[PDB]
DNA sequence: CAGTCCCTGTTCGGGCGCCG
DNA sequence: AACGGCGCCCGAACAGGGACTG
């Protein structure tokens, strides 16, 4: 006979045709078994557990760690197994909240709810399904099997339950306060108003005492009444925050595991701390599958994660969102793919920051890789603030209006102007749009063998100039590459390039300013040098000009 | 006072399991007001983390209009139970609704929350109100009434709407009605003053039973289609003609009496490409057949009601768009083209989704289906921007291609 | 006409950061 | 040695289209 808690139950079910867990404990040391025997006895008095016998055949291992900053232990209970017969979950969670997106407030408070997952009960016909048993002695006493009334912490169901349960809670409080925000993350609830200090407390205490008659406790322990709050990891201040100090390993020999943690913080940290890189040091967590394996840093990585100590010196901050002033979005380009922004409301008052640098794609360019930030940027703000910031791009209009209207696939960026900062974001070549009179033409060819891997590459002109060259080890698409590079190689400032090559002529065509291939990086640095160049296609094996010449040479 | 119909999902298949989208403050504001109004009224109820379904809701506005209107994003739901508004209670299609002079389409899907959901299927009808920078949790509902959006919908109501429009039909036997989602499409040869009479009427008969003041008109008798041209120029260039061989040989997957034999001819040796080549006798002769070819309608091309349409679409340039409508390749039901569509010379995105909506309407009045559309665009570009200029009620399937232009085909 | 190859794209799962 | 959420950068597995070979 336990009492009922106010809090309405959640209905959990399993999946059909499964039945509960049966899983044998394990082995711990003397250490944990004199910190859940006394958690499991005042638990028991408290309603939060009752006790079972042999009609319940199930059995699951619990384990217990230190709470973080505090003498108390934390209890829980590995329902790996049971996790996998209980029936799915859709998270009510869709995100973390940044403070960057918080309002100015005259009055904050930061609660805790304390016994968090052990105040919301668990389904009535679903108690059953959490047995576990809890030795006094290692090897000595059997002990007496108990069972869960509320929500055990290590169950894939205990967060959303709760999620939902608090939100239940606070709707009829919210609905008499509404002046009041009430930011919920799972326990810890942020609470702002723009009331006086003492007002402020008032209605503070009349949500303590609100939650409280649902059993829901905030002790006077993390109760936060005064600036610096701790806040979802941030220092909240009454017109300023700042991420919590972040400390960066420094060990004189480096290993991968220790760059994955070492590139983890830099990102966390770019989030307000403008200009960090993780390039050249990602770019060592690439080919060795060792986490063990120690990783001398290059000379790139040397310099990037020197520049990145040096920025994370000084002390930054962010200003918090005032929604009668526009959002701006400014975005540098810090070179190999690299892309840095900020956004403010007031110059130099930084909401946030962050980086892009993702490279997708074997071949693209810089007004591309832009368009991706700025797309970035835009799903980023309408999370934080539900809006597009206006952006202020290192790209001309003129730039941009010659992309995206001569460019095949729609594209598009949002409300921006540009700014004068270099390095500026420009196209590095052109291919004319009808063939260049006086311009040598070009009919270009490339031919592999599948079995031998052997090819050849090269070109015939209407001047009479000829190339064949002999390729070992290469494929059909990159000796049309390759006749490519060669016609551009041998040709004036200005020529005309007929080929059949679909696979050569589409990567042209956008014009990329970087790849992945060596090959293709050549033809782009031959591009520049051009005046003028005309791409035109042909079907292939038609009898079509000079490409039926060339066709014969290298096949 | 209603018997809810049961629905059951397709054999083997579960709900719809995809995740909301964010959503920008007007549109969260907007689908707030609304829901409190639609639990008030007892068309939505609040649910918990126990239904491990949902599908994505946004805010659109259609054209020329001030006021939200709660989109759900059923397409999963949808093909999720294709064997009920298809096999089970199917609405049939009128073939001449497309030969009509005027086509007036009416949003009727407020009439639907008047009929209850199966209690079994109200579980698939979830979907979760985000939060501005996750102030608080998802905000989870489920309907209790037929759903806006849902292709259910209008087969559960199609007997219920029937003998509502059963006194219009026996006044007006030449008018065509057809049913679509929440739309309603009201076809008459009537001149543009008793069309729209014979509208306000209809609107009348459904108000004796919040967007039924509004009515897109169209004129499926004014829709035209694209064929292939060909240049005609005074001189030819070797460039020109190696375009045009290019342009006939890919054309020849279509219409197979095409010959470049001609043609082709003209190109012998490696000339330069801006050489004039003037046009022997027999390459004017092949020419101008090719362009009769081109007339012609192509051989074994008709509509097949059980194989699925295609929509390709092309960005030809400043402000021009073309489309084909197949169900097999180089098997075209329709081809058309776009210019000055708004958005024109200044966004790609608003214009690609009028396109979409103007092909997708069009579908719907000449074959009752909508077409999954292979659109020329990046999924990250497309899923950005798309809702801010979406202003239908339904939405279409679609795919994300990226084909450069070799030829131009469907616009020299 | 199939069956491959070459090439490039997306999807997903795990590594890390961080929150509770 | 547990659960859920979000972000990044990574690689393996998979899909799809031109193009060549039997
Ligand atoms: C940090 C943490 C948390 N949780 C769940 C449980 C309760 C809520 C909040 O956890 P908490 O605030 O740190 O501890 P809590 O149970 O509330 O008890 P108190 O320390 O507040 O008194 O999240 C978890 O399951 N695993 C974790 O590692
Ligand atoms: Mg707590
Ligand atoms: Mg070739």
């Amino acid at each position: 006979m336990v009492p009922i808690s106010p809090i309405e139950t959640v209905p959990v079910k399993l999946k059909p045709g499964m039945d509960g867990p049966k899983v044998k404990q394990w082995p711990l040391t003397e250490e944990k078994i004199k910190a859940l025997v006394e958690i499991c006895t005042e638990m028991e008095k408290e309603g939060k557990i009752s006790k079972i016998g042999p009609e319940n055949p199930y059995n699951t291992p619990v384990f217990a760690c230190k709470k973080k900053d505090s003498t108390k232990w934390r209890k829980l209970v590995d329902f790996r197994e049971l996790n996998k017969r209980t029936q799915d979950f859709w998270e009510v969670q869709l995100g973390i909240p940044h403070p960057a997106g918080l309002k100015k407030k005259k009055s904050v408070t930061v609660l805790d709810v304390g016994d968090a997952y052990f105040s919301v009960p668990l389904d009535e016909d679903f108690r059953k399904y959490t047995a576990f048993t809890i030795p006094s002695i290692n090897n000595e006493t059997p002990g007496i099997r108990y069972q869960y009334n509320v929500l055990p912490q290590g169950w894939k169901g205990s967060p959303a339950i709760f999620q939902s349960s608090m939100t239940k809670i606070l709707e009829p409080f919210k609905k008499q306060n509404p002046d009041i925000v009430i930011y919920q993350y799972m326990d810890d609830l942020y609470v702002g108003s723009d009331l006086e200090i003492g007002q402020h407390r008032t209605k503070i205490e009349e949500l303590r005492q609100h939650l409280l008659r649902w059993g829901l406790t905030t002790p006077d322990k993390k109760h936060q009444k005064e600036p610096p709050f701790l806040w979802m990891g941030y220092e909240l201040h009454p017109d300023k925050w700042t991420v919590q100090p972040i400390v960066l390993p420094e060990k004189d020999s480096w290993t991968v595991n220790d760059i994955q943690k070492l590139v983890g913080k830099l990102n966390w940290a770019s989030q307000i701390y403008p200009g960090i890189k993780v390039r050249q040091l990602s770019k060592l967590l690439r080919g060795t599958k060792a986490l063990t394996e120690v990783i001398p840093l290059t000379e790139e990585a040397e310099l990037e994660l020197a520049e990145n100590r040096e920025i994370l010196k000084e002390p930054v901050h962010g200003v918090y969102y005032d929604p009668s002033k526009d959002l701006i979005a400014e975005i540098q380009k810090q070179g190999q793919g690299q892309w840095t922004y900020q956004i403010y409301q007031e110059p130099f008052k930084n909401l946030k920051t962050g980086k892009y640098a993702r490279m997708r794609g074997a071949h693209t360019n810089d007004v591309k890789q832009l368009t991706e930030a700025v797309q970035k940027i835009t799903t980023e703000s309408i999370v934080i603030w539900g809006k597009t910031p206006k952006f202020k791009l290192p790209i001309q209009k003129e730039t941009w209006e010659t992309w995206w209207t001569e460019y095949w696939q729609a594209t598009w960026i949002p409300e921006w102007e540009f700014v004068n900062t270099p390095p500026l974001v420009k196209l590095w070549y052109q291919l004319e749009k009808e063939p260049i009179v006086g311009a040598e033409t070009f009919y270009v060819d490339g031919a592999a063998n599948r079995e031998t891997k052997l090819g050849k590459a090269g070109y015939v002109t209407n001047k009479g100039r000829q190339k064949v060259v002999p390729l070992t080890n290469t494929t059909n698409q990159k000796t049309e590459l390759q006749a490519i590079y060669l016609a551009l190689q041998d040709s004036g400032l200005e020529v005309n390039i007929v080929t059949d090559s679909q696979y050569a002529l589409g990567i042209i065509q956008a014009q990329p300013d970087k790849s992945e291939s060596e090959l293709v990086n050549q033809i782009i640095e031959q591009l520049i040098k051009k005046e003028k160049v005309y791409l035109a296609w042909v079907p292939a094996h038609k009898g079509i000009g000079g490409n039926e010449q060339v066709d014969k040479l290298v096949s | 006072p209603i018997e809810t119909v049961p629905v059951k999902l397709k054999p083997g298949m579960d709900g719809p399991k995809v995740k909301q989208w964010p959503l920008t403050e007007e549109k969260i504001k907007a689908l707030v007001e609304i829901c409190t109004e639609m639990e008030k009224e007892g068309k939505i109820s609040k649910i918990g983390p126990e239904n491990p379904y949902n599908t994505p809701v946004f805010a659109i506005k259609k054209k020329d209009s001030t006021k939200w209107r709660k989109l759900v994003d059923f397409r999963e739901l949808n093909k999720r139970t294709q064997d009920f508004w298809e096999v089970q209670l199917g609405i049939p299609h009128p073939a001449g609704l497309k030969k009509k002079k005027s086509v007036t389409v009416l949003d009727v899907g407020d009439a639907y929350f008047s009929v209850p959901l199966d209690e079994d299927f109200r579980k698939y009808t979830a979907f979760t109100i985000p939060s501005i920078n996750n102030e608080t949790p998802g905000i989870r509902y489920q309907y209790n009434v037929l759903p806006q959006g849902w292709k259910g919908s209008p087969a559960i109501f199609q007997s219920s709407m029937t003998k509502i429009l059963e006194p219009f039909k026996k006044q007006n036997p030449d008018i065509v009605i057809y049913q679509y989602m929440d739309d309603l499409y009201v076809g008459s040869d009537l001149e543009i003053g008793q069309h729209r009479t014979k509208i306000e009427e209809l609107r009348q008969h459904l108000l004796r039973w919040p967007f039924l003041w509004m009515g897109y008109e169209l004129h499926p008798d004014k829709w035209t289609v694209q064929p292939i041209v060909l240049p005609e120029k005074d001189s030819w260039t070797v460039n020109d003609i190696q375009k045009l061989v290019g342009k006939l040989n890919w054309a020849s997957q279509i219409y197979p009496g095409i010959k470049v034999r001609q043609l082709s001819k003209l190109l012998r040796g490696t000339k330069a490409l801006t050489e004039v080549i003037p046009l022997t006798e027999e390459a004017e002769l092949e020419l101008a057949e090719n362009r009769e070819i081109l007339k012609e309608p192509v051989h074994g091309v008709y509509y097949d009601p059980s194989k699925d349409l295609i929509a390709e679409i092309q960005k030809q340039g400043q402000g021009q768009w073309t489309y084909q409508i197949y169900q097999e390749p180089f098997k075209n039901l329709k081809t058309g083209k776009y210019a000055r569509m708004r958005g024109a010379h200044t966004n790609d995105v608003k214009q690609l989704t009028e396109a979409v909506q103007k092909i997708t309407t069009e579908s719907i009045v000449i074959w009752g289906k909508t077409p999954k559309f292979k659109l020329p665009i990046q999924k990250e570009t497309w899923e950005t921007w798309w809702t801010e200029y979406w202003q239908a009620t339904w939405i279409p399937e679609w795919e994300f291609v990226n084909t450069p232009p070799l030829v131009k085909l469907w616009y020299q």
